[PDB]
This record gives structure tokens, sequence and C-alpha cells, in this order.
């Protein structure tokens, strides 16, 4: 799990942290998670610990040592954590809630308390720390995107669309595009102003992409920064280039009959280290590591009882 | 029953009652006896 | 007004014309009605700007030159149409009376009352009977003594119209109102004395029956158990059970109180000795006496309770059985044109309901022969509902008034409310009826469908669901609702119906009435309607709202299971219309209710505004909060903006449809529904 170099955590709401191997598609270990199911994992770069984002405590498991107990039990919060980001440099970590209050955890202090909080209106769905390490791009159920500087703290509130839950946000490596998406399903892409030391940060709105029919989970670029995945309800994990704003390929998991309801919603996009395959959890119990040119399953995980919610992708050597 | 409604005290209470009753209208006559009630009793209950 | 609005120059001109008007037609109604109120919120926008500049010594008495300049003219304009409106007069009678409370007690003011009080007829204020006693106390002389001398003659004409809420007030609390109640009651005696004697005793034993001893000692008991094993609050739990002592202090009245004093009076009296030997020693020992008693008698009482299916009056209260041909007649029926239906006998037994409150069936054998059930709630403050039935009065009003009203039979099934005391009434049973979680549950248990089928298959998939997230729960009600049929009371409506010619009618009723209720209880902001609520009449189809004890959007207010949900509009309701859905009856029906209620806005908010100032009424807003006044400000201020149709954008105004079509999608938006507290059951 730890000693190899890939690693794909899987997680729902059967109160599991499966991690299985990607060249072999068997679970090498379980582990316990009472209490709540797990909103988001996250492995760390640094690859010490992964995290479990649950209902009122961020847990973190080890990844090296197999079968132990929680690490770290962060307590003291409510209403759930909806996504957990973390400091390149390994020592701080970001979450958000449905408290409206964001917050960031120092792991190397030992205090149970947090350090900052910026509250905000409506309850925060999505966290993205901007590569650069210095801005805080924060969702919310409102609709209104924030970017709360780590550094000044002046936060410049901005809203796509009124009136509309804006669930997923992600900004590429290399700091061009940010794109945005809410459950009308919608793909607002927006061209990031080059600004480092002045923080101007400005987004410059370029596509209203008309995404999907129903509601979209989650966005997120490759590292590469040429695709953008799309994840929604309709069953249909859309790939969009960069350049164009195409469907370059788009991976379905429906049934192809219309005898069939509610087969399972699709909330996961995570690219793999060169961007040629893509990892894709779904709510039919079932991972799927889909080819990104052809559109093919090429291994399918099984074995969790519950829908998977969550994934977890590292090919950081 | 016993001079006591059934259905006025709900089925349970009124069984327990009327065999209360019962008890104190048979120790007018004999007041220094052993007294057992046996309520809906099976055959085994009787027998013991 | 509408093209320049209300401020400094439009005012003068306004009133101007509307006095020109009132010049060249006397008679004319509207003439009058529309001058009154334009002084009325000439009064009132310069109040407010007072409070505006000045707050936030010499204004304050140009002020009084300033408003007193336009109160004299707005009294009498009403007093006038109310005359000429002779039966439509709801809206002025009410103006009067804010008028009248908040600046009657100058001079000038009242002597435009007395003037007024003197040529209007007295049966006008039977239909403000509640907002008068309301304030049968006010601390300004000069009004209360106008408000006595009206009572007094409304004693004289039509007695049966006041005795009821004035032997509350007689028993009440507060020292003040008490004391002016009695004060009326003294000079309404000599008319009659009958009345008086007759109302008294019934409604002591009326609440004598709505809560027993062994009740009040369970509901006691349990707050005291919370008190002390809970927040530890010692000097509070004796304040709970202290009153229940003092209540036995005055001995066995009734067999009840008798044999309740034999079983466990004894016992009650001993553990108040420990209480008694704490308050002078204060030790741990003691008091565990004390509770071991009282958890003794807790636990005797638990197990009675589900035996009291039902209470014989020879037992319970045998001053109501000796009660013959009353004059005394029978509550909420009185009605000046109507002959006088009273109370003949009242029945030996009562039927028990077996709920959470236990409420009583009452019922009373009229003088005209026919019976009338009721339905005796205890510990549940009634007085909400009372203002509520006021406001469906008005409502149904309107609707006969307008004429495509009319034409559809458009109006809202209500039932007679009276209060007894602050805890208990009496509500007026409405027959034919049953819930509609009795209903489905009745209907699932003959198809041998599983009743909680929804929520099995919810926990099934996902046995968090509590502790899910926004989208999480979407998919799994999502997910719930493709995996169940919900034609349950569509069908059950069918069959129950004996033929289809009446199957039509009923359904046409049902869909009516229900888009009526659903915008009258948006603007009320009436919320809490789990299907416990609402009840629908098995003959002629329509549905009934009961128990509004949320108003205002508290259930949005409160941090616990909010609901975000503004009138139920679940799927199971939607199936029951016509297939084609909402886009129809339900639709057009809404469409017409909300277009009355706008254009008789005023007449609406007239009758808000009064009952929400209302002191007695303000401890509901307060516990909603977490000052008084300002909090009222914003809850009017929300009512008027929907009346308006600005609620949802205050820059943009909203038309009929458009307001209605938003509502909807609200209603029945996936994500408002999930949010909503499973009891409330958005599955259904």
């Amino acid at each position: 799990v730890g000693s190899d170099p890939v690693i794909l955590a899987t997680a729902g709401y059967d109160h599991t942290v499966r991690f299985w191997q990607a060249h072999s598609g068997i679970c090498t270990r379980t582990v316990q998670h009472q209490d709540s199911q797990v909103n988001a994992l996250e492995v760390t770069p640094d690859r010490s610990m992964i995290a479990a984002a649950g209902y009122q405590h961020i847990r973190m498991y080890d990844l090296n040592s197999n079968n132990p107990n929680p690490i770290i039990s962060y307590d003291g919060v409510n209403k759930n954590i909806a996504s957990v980001g973390f400091h390149e440099d390994g020592r701080w970590m970001y979450t958000g809630g449905e408290d409206c209050t964001a917050r960031i955890w120092d792991l190397r202090s030992r205090n149970l308390q947090c350090q900052r909080i910026f509250q905000v209106n409506a309850p925060i769905n999505c966290v993205c720390l901007h590569p650069n390490q210095a801005e805080l791009i924060v969702g919310d159920q409102s609709g209104a995107i924030h970017i709360w500087d780590l550094k000044t703290d002046h936060n410049e509130q901005l809203i796509p669309e009124p009136e509309v839950s804006i669930t997923s946000a992600h900004i590429d490596p290399d700091a061009s595009y940010m794109a945005a998406v809410n459950s009308t399903g919608n793909c607002y892409v927006w061209n990031l102003t080059g600004g480092i030391g002045d923080e101007v940060t400005q987004l410059i709105p370029k596509t209203k992409i008309p995404a999907h029919t129903r509601y979209a989970l989650q966005c997120r670029f490759s590292p590469d920064s040429t695709l953008l995945a799309t994840c929604s309800a309709d069953q249909t994990c859309k790939i969009w280039r960069t350049s164009n704003f195409s469907l370059m390929t788009e991976l379905s998991i429906k049934s192809g009959n219309p005898g069939e309801s509610s087969r399972g919603w699709m909330w996961g996009c995570a690219f793999s280290g060169d961007s040629q395959y893509i990892v894709t959890a779904s709510s039919d119990n079932l991972a799927r590591l889909w080819c990104v040119e052809t559109g093919e399953i090429k291994r399918e995980y099984g074995g969790h009882q519950k829908a998977v919610v969550c994934l977890a992708f590292n090919d950081s050597v | 029953e016993c001079w006591i409604d059934p259905l006025s005290m709900g089925p349970q209470k009124a069984l327990e009652t009327i065999g209360a009753n019962l008890q104190k209208q048979y120790e007018n006559w004999q007041p220094r006896a052993r007294y057992k009630q046996s309520l809906d009793p099976t055959v085994d209950e009787v027998k013991k | 007004l509408n093209l320049q609005g209300i401020n400094e120059s439009t005012i003068p001109k306004v009133l101007q014309y509307y006095s020109a008007a009132t010049e060249h037609d006397r008679s004319w109604y509207k003439a009058w009605h529309a001058w009154a109120v334009m002084n009325f919120e000439a009064v009132l926008h310069y109040k407010h700007q007072n409070q505006a500049r000045d707050e936030k010594k010499k204004v304050t008495e140009d002020l009084s030159k300033t408003l007193l300049m336009y109160t004299v003219p707005a009294v009498q304009g009403f007093f006038r149409s109310i005359s000429l409106s002779r039966g439509n007069n709801l809206q002025d009678t009410l103006r009067v009376l804010t008028l009248w409370f908040d600046y009657g007690h100058w001079p000038d003011v009242n002597e435009a009352l007395v003037e007024g009080v003197k040529a209007i007829q007295i049966d006008t204020w039977l239909q403000v009977i509640p907002q008068l006693i309301a304030r049968i106390d006010t601390p300004r002389p000069l009004v209360g003594r106008l408000i006595h001398q009206l009572l007094t003659d409304i004693g004289r004409y039509h007695p049966q119209a006041l005795i009821y809420p004035l032997t509350v007030a007689s028993k009440s609390t507060t020292t003040a109102r008490h004391n002016a109640a009695n004060k009326i009651l003294k000079n309404m005696c000599e008319h009659s004395n009958t009345l008086v004697q007759q109302a008294m005793m019934v409604s002591e034993e009326l609440i004598r029956v709505a809560i027993l001893w062994h009740e009040m000692w369970h509901e006691g008991l349990e707050e005291a158990s919370r008190l002390y094993f809970g927040e530890r609050n010692v000097k509070g739990m004796f304040e709970v059970l202290e009153p229940l002592h003092a209540m036995m202090e005055r001995g066995p009245q009734t067999l009840k109180e008798t044999s309740f004093n034999q079983a466990y009076g004894r016992d009650l009296m001993e553990a108040q000795e420990w209480c008694r030997k704490y308050m002078k020693s204060g030790n741990v020992k003691d008091l565990t006496q004390a509770w071991d008693l009282y958890y003794h008698v807790f636990r005797r009482i638990s197990k009675q309770l589900p035996q009291l299916t039902s209470l014989e009056l020879q037992y319970v209260s045998p001053k109501l059985l000796m009660c013959r041909d009353l004059e005394l007649a029978v509550p909420g029926t009185y009605d000046p044109n109507q002959p006088i239906i009273r109370i003949q006998s009242i029945a030996p037994s009562l039927q028990v309901i077996t709920s959470k409150q236990r409420p009583r069936k009452l019922t009373l054998m009229g003088s005209n022969g026919h019976e009338f059930v009721f339905l005796l709630k205890g510990h549940e403050d009634l007085r909400q509902d009372e203002r509520v039935m006021q406001l469906f009065g008005l409502v149904n009003t309107l609707l006969a008034n307008d004429p495509t009203s009319l034409r559809k039979n458009l109006s809202i099934q209500r039932y007679a409310v009276i209060p007894l005391s602050t805890n208990s009434g009496l509500i007026g049973w409405v027959p034919h009826c049953d819930t509609l979680h009795a209903l489905i549950r009745d209907y699932r248990e003959k198809k041998k469908i599983l009743l909680n089928i929804e929520h099995r298959i919810m926990l099934r998939m996902a046995p968090d669901y509590d502790h899910l997230t926004l989208m999480q729960k979407v998919e799994v009600f999502e997910h719930a609702v493709n995996n169940t049929a919900g034609d349950d009371l569509a069908k059950l409506l069918w069959l129950k119906s004996p033929s289809s010619e009446v199957w039509f009618d009923r359904r046409t009723n049902y869909t009516r009435s229900l888009a009526v209720m659903s915008m009258v209880g948006y603007i009320l902001g009436l919320g809490d309607r789990h299907p416990s609520n609402l009840m629908l009449d098995r003959l002629s189809g329509k549905i009934l709202h009961i128990d509004f004890g949320d108003c205002f959007e508290v259930a949005m207010t409160r941090e616990k299971f909010p609901e975000k949900i503004p009138f139920r509009l679940t799927r199971m309701l939607t199936n029951a219309m016509e297939v084609t859905g909402l886009d129809g009856n339900y639709r057009i029906t809404c469409h017409t209710v909300m277009e009355v209620l706008r254009e008789h806005k005023d007449s609406v908010m007239a009758v808000l505004e009064a009952f929400v100032y209302d002191p007695l009424l303000n401890w509901r807003l307060m516990d909603t909060n977490t000052a008084l006044n300002k909090k009222a400000i914003q809850i009017i201020n929300r009512v008027r903006d929907k009346l308006t149709g600005r609620d949802f954008s205050h820059d943009d105004t909203l038309d009929v449809p458009t307001q209605v079509e938003l509502l909807i999608k609200q209603a029945t938006s996936h994500e408002n529904l999930c949010q909503c507290y499973i009891g409330w059951c958005p599955f259904w």
C-alpha cells in the first residue's frame, strides 16, 4: 500500500477505506471508519499519511504501516467536512464544511484548535489550493466563489450565476484556467491573470460549457492541463479538451436499455500520473480504470457493499 | 362482574381488580384462609 | 400614488383629491375608505420617519400637532366607511382599533372615538371582541375607560358573544387583567347574572376535565426530572412541584381526586416532607428519598395512563352531569341573526383520544336537537388558532366577493376554536375526516405494503442518511422515489368513492381546496405541515389544515431540521390530482387566489398586523428570536413583500404567474425536500 509507488484508496458508506492495487485489482487491506461515512479522501504530498474527511472529524490514516488506528482525529467541527486541501510543504491543511466556516489545521502543531478561519454566507462545498500556495478558492451553496488570500486575507467574492450551488471547482497545475461546476450542469471556465506578488488573480470568463443536463458533481484538470474531466448525475464522466472545450471522449456507465432507473451517480475523476488513464468511482459500488483515448474499462474494482463517494490516487515517486 | 364493570378499567387491570374484590367478598364469610387467585390460568398453572 | 409614491409632496395632493371626491359623492363607500386609509398611511409614514430621523424636544411637539392633524380625519372617516359598508367593515373596524389603542390616550383622539362609538352600530364590534379584550388592561386610563364602557354595552346586547372570553380573562394569572374582567362581570351580572354563574362553572369544570391531577403530576415530574438530573436546577425543580402540592391542598373535590389522594397523595405529602427537610437542611440523602417517592408515583402513573381510555362524568366532574337545559349557548355557535342554540345537556361519556396530548372528545346536545362534538385539548395554547380562524373568515369573504372564485366555489374549511385558559380550550370536531397518515397507513396494510418502505429503501442504500451531505441526500431520495410507485392516495381516492361521477367531483374539490390553502399558508407562513397535520374530508374531498402552531417561517428560522419548503406539494399529492400534473387545476386555482389576495392586500395586511403586534402573542416571536418591536416589524415586512410579489427579489417586482411558478419549483425541488426532517415525510 505504502511501499507500492501507486496508491488507490477507496471509501464510501460501508465505513471502510479499501486500499487497492492498480496493477492487480485486489483489496490489500481495509480500515475501519465508524460513526460516519467518508466524504473526501486525500493523499499527502509527502505520502506519509492519507486523509479521510468525514462527519465532525478529519481523520488521517497511515499509508506505510498496516492495520493502524487513526493517527489523528481532529474533532471540534460540525455539519460534515466537504473537502480537504493540502499544502505542498506538508505543514498546513485546509478543510471546508457546511458550517460556512473554512479552516486551516497545523499538522505540525499539537494544538487541537485550528489556526485561521474564513467565514462565509452559505455552506462551503469545495476547497481548492492554488498551486502557487498563496490563494484558496472556496465555493459555496449560494453560488459565490471566493479567493481567500493566504497572506492578505483579501477575499474577492464573485458569483458566476445567482442562486446555483457550485459543487466543485479545480485549477490546473500551470495556473492557466480555473473551472467551476454547479448543480445546473454548467462548466464556467475562468482565465487566470498572471499575478503572483500582485495577487490580482482576475477571473476572466471564457466559456459557459453546457456540460450536462442533470447535476454535475466534480471537475478536475489533468496534470498536463490539456483535459478537463467533468462528472455528473447522468452516469457519464465527460472529458473536455482544454484548448477547444470539446468532448474528446464520453465515459458512460449507462445500462444501454430504457428500463433501468437510478443505476448510480458518477462522481470520480482522477487523472493518471501521465494523463494516459483515468480512474472513476461510481455509485454502482465499482471503481473503474478507464482509458482516455479509446474509452474502455480496462479494469473494474469490486467488493464494496455500498456506494463509492471517494477516490485517492498518487503516482508521486 | 363481582360488582365491577370490567370494560371501565381496561382489560388487564379489571382482571386483577375482580380477583381482589372477589377475595374480599369471600373474606366476609371466611377471613382466615389462604387465598390464591388464578387469572386465565393454563393447565400446569392449575395443576401446581 | 402609483406613479409618484408616498412622500412629502404627494400626500397633501392625494388628500386634496379624496376630499373633493368625498364632497361630490358623500354616500359613496369607496371615497371614504380611500380617504381614511390615506390619512392612516400619512400617520404611519410620519411616525416611521420620526423614528428614522429623530431617534436615529421641539420636533416631537410638532409631531404631536402633525400626527393629530391626520389622526382625527382618519377616525371620522373610518367610522363613516363602517356604516356605509354594513357587513364588509372588518378592515375598517380593525384600523379604528389600531388608531384607538395607539393614540386614543390623547384627549382629541378620544373625543373623535367617543362620538364615533355612539354613531356606529354595536353589532360591528362583535367581529373584533378578541382584539378588544387583548387590550382589556391598557395602562392608558382614557383608553381603558372607553373599552369598559363599550364592553358593558356588548354585554347588554349579545352577551353570549362576551361570556366565554371574559371568563377566560377573569381567571388570568396577572392581576390587572383579572381585575378588569371581574369589574366588567360585576356590571354584566345585573342584566342577567345567570349567564355569569353558568359560564364560570362550566369553564372551571371543563378545565378540571382537560387536565387531571395525575396528568399534571406526570408532566410536572417529567419537567422536574429534566431540571434536576439534566440541568441540576434544584430551586427551579421546587418551582415546578410546589404548585402541584398547593393544587392538592384544596382537597378532593371529585371522586377521581379522592381516589388519587388515597393512592398517591400520601406518598406525595411524604415526599414533600423530604423536600421541606431539604429546604432547611440541604442533604443529598434527604432529596434522594423524595425522588424515590416521586419516581414511585411516576411509574405507577405511567402504567395507569394507557388504561385511561375513557372518563365518566359521574367520577371526573358530576357538576357537568347535573347540568340540564343550560341557557349558556354552545361555544362558537352564537350568531346575532340565528336563534341561540343553547346547551341542552352534556353526554356522560368522554371518548379520550389516545395521542401524545390525550385530547378529549366532548359532545354537547343542542336545544335544536343536533349533537355538537368538540375536542378538549389540554396544555396547547389555542389563541393562535383563534386568530388564524379570524384570518380564514376574512379570506372566505374575499373569495365569495370575487366572481371567478365564487364560480369555482373556492373557500377554506374552518372550524370552531374556543379557548378556556392559557393552556386548555375547546376545538370544534370536524366530522367525516381522517388524517392523511391514517389513510395511507390503512391502504398499505390492506395492500400488504410496508408502511415505512421508502424509509427502509433509503436506509438500505445508505444507512448514514441523516449524516449525508446535500448531494448524497438528493441521490438517496431520488433512488427511493424512482423505486416506489407513488400512487397510493390517487388509488385510494378512487376505491373509496362509490361511483365515478362522485369521484370526479371529490377530486375537483380536493385539487382546488389544496391550491387555496397552499397560497394562503405560504403568505401566512404556515410550516410544520406533516401528513398528521392535514386531514381529508371523506365526503366533500376538501383538505383541512389543523394545528397552526408554527407561523411566520418559524420552521425555517429554527436551526434544528430547518424546512425550506414553502408549502406541502409532495409527489403523492401531485399524483392524486389530474394525470397531466400541477399545470391544470392546481396552477389555475393558485393564480386566482393569489390575484384576489394581492388586490385586497390592505385588508389582509390590517388583520395580520393587529394580532402580530398583540402583547399576548409576542411571546412566540420572542422565542423564535435567538428588540421585540424590531422583530415584529421585520415579520410584517416579509409578509408585505409576499403580497406585492417582491419576496424573491426586492429589486424586481414579480407578476402573479411568475411568482406562482417560482413557488412551485421551490416546493417540488428535490434539494429542498431532502433537507426536511424525515418525520415530515418528504417521500409521500
